[PDB]
């Protein structure tokens, strides 16, 4: 498994907490854009 | 010498290229860098063997800390009702298990720095090999182009100086 | 026997360390011959030509 | 199906997936911008030739 | 992805890497300035010859 993981860390940057939080905020911003469409149609 | 003549096919083939090497380094250069690629595929697998051994040592730490938790569970069966008496022995064992766990964890701090520094050493070195391959390709092009240029100058100098003086002075005298 | 187990762990990691050092030695020595011998041969022979 | 009644909770996951689908869609769309320029330039190369 | 909201903290590392990438990019670009002059001068040498 570790041998497979040595190729994982060659194909994939370590998923630190930083990029993880940025990706979570990206999902948050997608839903915030859907909310904007919702309330613009509701205007 | 008869020995020399026997060796002649193998030695003189090499020497015939040896005098050529200014025109033709390509085979010796690419042979060496091929050997460097054969090494470098080892160096990457040796890095993977170090990472595997580092995290396997950490998996042994994961077991030690799991048995330490098993010692907390056995304490918890006596950590209610004020019956913590048996926790004396249970945590007395866990103290030795924590010492090995943190010995592993701090060995694994050095082994961390080893896998980081060896990864940076490799990525610098192999990127230098990549750019050196780029330079070699461009160097064989430069060399062949210079050789061609040398041939134009030398053949042009013989064409103008030898041929043209032969044309003008022999036609004029005739 | 627990010391033997941990010594087995160390030996496995020592063979990995040794092979990795050997590989590193080969990159430095082949790189030193590549840059110093080959590159000076490229620059100074191309320049003189 | 969850964007009415204020039940948009499930839209979190649904648009969370769509974000990855849009990234591949626009990766394709911009590859297909180069592939456009390729089919245009190859058509002009041919028609001249 | 971190240059909005004042979360530019991660830009420290991201641009810290880009600094090394720009150095190699401009090393290439200035090597490619000499290689430009080489292809120009070799073209003029040939076309005269």
């Amino acid at each position: 498994i570790l041998e497979l993981e040595a190729e994982r860390e060659l194909l994939n940057p370590p998923p630190s907490p930083l990029d993880k939080k940025f990706e979570q905020w990206e999902e948050q911003q997608a839903v915030e854009a859907t909310l904007a469409a919702m309330k613009a149609r509701r205007s | 010498m008869e020995l020399f003549n026997r060796v002649g096919r193998v030695l003189k083939s090499q020497l015939t290229h040896w005098q050529q090497q200014q025109e033709a380094p390509e085979d010796l250069l690419e042979r060496l860098l091929g050997e460097m690629e054969l090494e470098l595929i080892e160096l990457r697998r040796a890095l993977a063997q170090t990472i595997a051994t580092f995290k396997s040592t950490e998996r042994q730490r994961d077991a030690q800390q799991l048995i330490a938790q098993r010692w907390y569970e056995k304490a918890q069966a006596a950590l209610d009702r004020g019956n913590e008496q048996l926790a004396r022995e249970a945590l007395g064992q866990r103290q030795s298990y924590q010492s090995h766990t943190e010995a592993l964890g701090k060995s694994l701090g050095e082994q961390r720095a080893l896998v980081e520094q060896v990864r940076g050493q490799l990525q610098k070195l192999e990127r230098k090999y990549l750019e050196l391959k780029s330079q070699k390709n461009l160097y064989l092009a430069r060399l062949k182009s210079a050789i061609a240029a040398q041939k134009i100058e030398e053949i042009a100098g013989n064409l103008d100086n030898a041929s043209a003086s032969s044309l003008f002075e022999r036609i004029e005298t005739k």
